[PDB]
């Protein structure tokens, strides 16, 4: 589930709060998306690699 | 245009004793088996025949 | 045809009007009578099994027979046991069109194929939550 709105190139492409679709997926790839804006917070959840 | 094998006779999912048995495909197992089973125990007669 | 589950019920499949709402008063008249139908028609199910172990039950001589006699009943207990399974799950969706609560999916808000409740009217959520909690459950299993 996005806890953020997933966007790119000005277009959102999943509302906050809406479930990740295998149709979001395909969206997303089609329309080459290689990166996006995080929340500070949202990484702190997360476990350093090295 | 998928099958990479097939099955060399119809005889090969039963053994000897039971492929003895004349139509097993009207025979219900359990009485196959107990077939077969007593069928191993018969006694040679004084005549085969 | 006479083996699905509209078949069971003298309903023909639905027709959503051009500017019809989702769940109208006729809708969820439709699929009450349905699950209706479907419940009296396994318990009555259930009353004819029933009936049929108690008749048949018998004291055999043979041991080799009386697992013939009770092979067959294993397999019918086990459809019982399922279809007794699935009597809660009937009761539940009554109680969620009793409720008006019925036709959205339970994990997003979405609401579920008038089509897919048409297919499986005690569906619970939609096609891709479904599929997720199955592999969910299927790993969790196994
Ligand atoms: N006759 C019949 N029974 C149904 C039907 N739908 C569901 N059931 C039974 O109801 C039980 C509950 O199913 P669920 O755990 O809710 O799984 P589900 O969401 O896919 O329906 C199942 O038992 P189960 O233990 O999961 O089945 P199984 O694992 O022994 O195969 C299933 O056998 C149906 O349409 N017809
Ligand atoms: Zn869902």
């Amino acid at each position: 589930t996005a806890s953020f709105d997933i966007e790119a190139n000005g277009k959102v492409y999943v509302e906050k709060g809406r479930r990740i679709t295998a149709r979001h997926i395909r969206q997303l790839e089609k329309d080459d998306v290689k990166l996006i804006e995080v929340p500070v917070e949202y990484i702190a959840g997360k476990v350093v690699a090295k | 245009d998928q099958v990479d094998y097939m099955d060399v006779s119809t005889q090969q999912v039963v053994s000897v004793g039971a492929s003895l048995i004349p139509f097993l495909e009207h025979d219900d197992a359990n009485r196959a088996l107990m077939g077969a089973n007593m069928q191993r125990q018969a006694v040679p007669t004084l005549r085969a025949d | 045809s006479s083996l699905s589950i509209l078949a069971i019920a003298g309903v023909e499949p639905y027709q959503e009007k051009p500017g019809e709402e989702y769940m109208n008063e006729a809708q969820l008249a439709h699929f009450r009578r349905i699950l209706e139908a479907w419940r009296n028609q396994l318990r009555d199910e259930v009353d004819r099994t029933v009936t049929h172990m108690q008749d048949e039950a018998a004291n055999f001589p043979d041991p080799v027979d009386r697992a013939a006699q009770e092979e067959e009943f294993s397999l019918e207990l086990r459809n019982r046991d399922r279809e007794r399974k699935l009597i809660k799950k009937i009761e539940k969706t009554l109680k969620k069109v009793e409720d008006e609560d019925f036709g959205y999916c339970e994990s997003c808000g979405v609401e579920i194929g008038i089509r897919r409740l048409e297919a499986r009217p005690t569906a619970d959520l939609c096609i891709d939550c479904k599929t997720l909690a199955e592999i969910r459950e299927k790993q969790m299993a196994g």
